[PDB]
């Protein structure tokens, strides 16, 4: 079982109250849609998932609250047309819980492929069919040049081996079609030494398959999280009442930084990772930031308790950046 | 070019010749003196001596010439030139004694006053920083103050917003509007001006 990754910081932040209405841009599982609609019995709340087994399952758990959860399908960027069909183009929504990343039920089915240790196809799509033509995983490998699928791998996946591991797909492919998950895993594991299968550690200090890295790489060209996170972002504040609570959850720094970039005005081309050193230096060659749109909650980003690490590690890396619409 | 470097530009000027020889300084003497050695160039076909020539409208009409069509471009040059006097004619014959004091009918002056309102004093250069662009404002040398305002005219007329008009009836409702300060080509200056003026804090780049 996974619990729904700090529940109780993302409860106590959006302090969901009656006469308030909720939107939801990431059903998923719906554990933090259930513990929203729990604390507050006449809460209003509004769904929205890619994947339409997420769909249903809100659909079903729409019977145990009427009109108070409303299911929604689609992506981020077609939220707000979904939205607008309804109607709610003002949308006044007093908060938007932009949980991020893949569902604990996307990745413990082997089927659905996002799993490396598990035997599926390689899909790797959070969509479940409900687009057909969308390219899944294996089409991205068996397509892209080496030039082409190591800038997947070094922008999304922030891989160092990008040329090593992308070299080894290319000549995989030729060879036979990459078509299942343990096919890429032993591929990518093949680019380096045998030893190398586990050398590389996480930040819990627990060893993690080497390929690891593009399948993350992957699962985020292929479902476009990052360009679909701006935008999603940017329909919710449109769609934010002012004075309305924002929490998302960063899984990873990519996400992370956009979510922090957002929230803060920061130009999304700047160079990451600036030191005061280099902020100084960039300034002084000039020589010769915009009105904030937000209040933070909590000024630094949150992280979930050591002890709840262990107990689910796969949330460890959830980073909480709350917000206020201004 | 097939001119040697030797060979100088002819100029073209019946006064400069006949100017007697007391008034002549002695480096205009020298001047003089050093021509008839010097090889000259054939006179293009453009420009001549005739009283009628003005070179301001010869160069518009180069400006609106497609494809080396010459006399094309020059019919609707003097097309508008006749366009611009009937309108004029039209106004003047309307008017009463006392407005008709101010109404021009001269073409001429009024291609030359509505270009002249038109001239863009300073304009700004797309400028890149840090992977990112930025406009600067820079003053503009008296060259490119009087080709923009002629590229300015020429581009409005061809905007296909002009349904179904002809080149000179466009081309004299619009000099007729600059002459008087109206316009969307007055307008294009103004919106220049006022670029370059929010963008003053950018000058030092
Ligand atoms: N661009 C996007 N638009 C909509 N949903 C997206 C999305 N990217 C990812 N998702 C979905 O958002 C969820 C994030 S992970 C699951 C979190 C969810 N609160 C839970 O009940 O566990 C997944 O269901 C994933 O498929």
């Amino acid at each position: 079982l996974h619990i729904p990754v700090m529940v109780d910081e993302v409860v106590h932040c959006l302090s969901p109250q009656k006469g308030q209405i909720f939107l939801d841009m990431t059903f998923g599982s719906g554990g933090h849609t259930k513990a929203i609609l729990q604390k507050e019995s006449d809460i209003v709340l509004y769904a929205l998932d890619r994947d339409p087994t997420a769909y249903a399952l809100a659909e079903h758990l729409s019977e145990l609250y009427p009109k108070q959860i409303r299911a929604m399908l689609g992506q981020f960027s077609q939220a707000e047309a979904l939205l607008m069909k309804a109607g709610v183009q003002p949308g006044t929504f007093d908060g938007v819980l932009m949980d991020l990343g893949c569902s604990s039920m996307q990745l413990d089915t082997p089927e659905r492929g996002f799993s490396l240790r598990k035997d599926g196809p390689l899909d790797m799509r959070m969509d479940g069919g409900r687009y057909p033509d969308m390219p899944t995983a294996a089409d991205v490998v068996n397509a892209l040049d080496q030039q082409a699928l190591a800038s997947i791998l070094r922008t999304y996946g922030e891989e160092k081996h990008a040329k090593k591991i992308a070299s080894a797909i290319v000549q995989a492919r030729s060879i036979y079609p990459i078509t299942r998950t343990q096919q890429l895993a032993s591929i990518v594991a093949g680019a380096f030494p045998p030893s190398a299968i586990y050398t590389r550690k996480d930040l819990l200090q627990r060893s993690t398959h080497i390929a690891t890295k593009t399948f993350q790489a992957l699962r985020i060209f292929v479902n476009n999280e990052l360009n679909e996170l701006y935008t999603g972002l940017k329909t919710a504040q449109k769609f934010l009442r002012p004075g309305g609570r924002l929490v998302a959850l960063s899984f990873h720094s990519l996400e992370d930084r956009i979510v922090k970039r957002f929230l803060l005005g920061i130009s999304m081309t700047e160079r990451f990772n600036l030191s005061v050193r280099q902020q100084v230096m960039k300034t002084s060659q000039l020589g010769s930031r915009a009105p904030l749109m937000w209040e933070l909650i909590h000024k630094k980003v949150l992280s979930p308790q050591d002890q709840d690490v262990q107990d689910n590690p796969r949330g460890r890396s959830a980073k909480l950046r709350a917000a206020i619409k201004l | 070019s097939r001119y040697s470097p030797e060979f100088k530009d002819p100029l073209i000027d019946k006064e400069y010749y006949r100017k007697p020889v007391e008034e002549l300084t002695e480096e205009e003497k020298y001047v003089r003196e050093l021509k008839k050695t010097q090889l000259i160039k054939a006179a293009p076909a453009g420009k001549t001596s005739s009283v009628f020539e003005d070179p301001v409208i010869s160069k518009f009409t180069n400006m609106m010439m497609i494809g080396g069509n010459k006399v094309l471009a020059r019919s609707l040059m003097i097309q508008t030139l006749e366009a611009v006097k009937r309108k004029q004619f039209e106004k003047y014959h309307a008017a009463s004694a006392e407005e008709q004091a101010t109404i021009e009918r001269n073409p001429y002056t009024i291609f030359h006053q509505a270009l002249k309102n038109c001239e863009p004093m300073i304009g700004l250069v797309p400028i890149l920083k840090g992977g990112r662009f930025y406009q600067v404002p820079v003053p503009l040398p008296d060259r490119r103050r009087r080709f923009l305002a002629m590229k300015w005219m020429i581009t409005e007329c061809r905007d296909k917003k002009h349904q179904r008009t002809l080149m000179p009836e466009k081309l004299s409702h619009k000099l007729l509007e600059a002459f008087h300060n109206q316009g969307p080509v007055i307008k294009r200056k103004h919106d220049l001006h006022k670029m370059a003026e929010a963008n003053r804090a950018l000058a030092h780049y």
